């Protein structure tokens, strides 16, 4: 049961993927709140180029929007739509 | 084999 | 479609998600050859907890076994088995 190359290479190469990403990474004007659940998951650019001198970075961006609790302190518990980037393709680029 | 796409085996003849 | 509450929350809490691992930081040791692909694929925690006084740790752990190309400078292109530590259950702990 070991994982032959080919197939390795391929779900590691460059391309968009589910990622756990904090709130406050994507809304830093917002830290004074807390946010239920702290993180969201989001198709973002990751994995590896055929090169150390290359990145794997987005060239199709697009928008989702999620129901998020948010609570300020020494005020109430709100339900409400946050918009957070989604990367739709990617491409390995010079760094 | 260019550097910045992705795959063919006979790339990896070359290795 | 807006994500509801409930499923925002169910998908980010603290669970085993397919995560792109650079095979240096795994291997810190093997410096100096190259890697080919330079990262895997592996299950690992990740996800948030219902408290930031909590982090999401691994229960349960196994290894895996995959085909990597290991390149040494001024030498040849070898594939070869190399092993990775995946992780099967998570939990939220105490820091």
């Amino acid at each position: 049961e070991v994982v032959k190359f080919m197939d390795v290479y391929q779900r590691s190469y460059c391309h968009p993927i589910e990622t756990l990403v904090d709130i406050f990474q994507e809304y830093p004007d917002e830290i004074e709140y807390i946010f239920k659940p702290s993180c969201v998951p989001l198709m973002r650019c990751g994995g590896c180029c055929n090169d150390e001198g290359l990145e794997c970075v987005p060239t199709e961006e697009s928008n989702i929007t999620m129901q998020i609790m948010r609570i300020k302190p020494h005020q109430g518990q709100h339900i409400g739509e946050m918009s957070f980037l989604q990367h739709n393709k990617c491409e390995c680029r010079p760094k | 084999c260019d550097i910045h796409v992705l795959w063919e085996w006979e790339c990896f003849x070359r290795x």
